[PDB]
């Protein structure tokens, strides 16, 4: 998993 | 001669592939997949994803004579979907929509390919791909 698109 | 007839068959697939890729790219839902992922918002796509892909790269690859089979083209629509699921967490609603569209993109692409393209016609393409990857 990555940090996410929106943060 | 033979290499002739071959490229007429390829040109035809290659035409179809443009039409599927235009259909997927107009779809509101698949919009996030029509560009390459940015590294402004996403400062870690490339450390997480070792093979980025998107619909506009697919467009160009069609024109680059990279897709010899529909299966080859689906290999890259498939990479769109797995890239999303491998990157985005699925807890947040925002994260989840993307996830949804990636599965949907994939299913849409396959159903189109499954429904518009003649089984006999794939067989011809694959027999041409195995030829060109030889002599």
């Amino acid at each position: 998993c990555g940090r996410g698109k929106g943060g | 001669p033979l290499e002739d007839q071959e490229e007429n068959t390829l040109r035809e697939l290659r035409l179809f592939l443009r039409d599927v890729t235009k259909r997927l790219a107009t779809d509101k839902r698949f919009n996030i997949f029509s560009k390459p992922v940015d590294i402004e918002e996403v400062s870690d796509y490339l450390e997480v994803i070792k093979e980025p892909m998107d619909l506009s790269t697919v467009i160009t690859k069609i024109d680059k004579h990279n897709y010899l089979t529909a299966k080859d083209f689906l290999k890259d629509i498939d990479l769109i979907c797995s890239n999303a699921l491998e990157y985005n967490p699925d807890k947040d609603p925002g994260d989840k929509i993307i996830r949804h569209r990636a599965c949907t993109l994939k299913d849409t692409a396959h159903a189109i390919i499954a429904a518009e393209l003649d089984p006999e016609f794939n067989k011809l393409c694959e027999e041409i791909k195995e030829a060109r990857i030889k002599r």
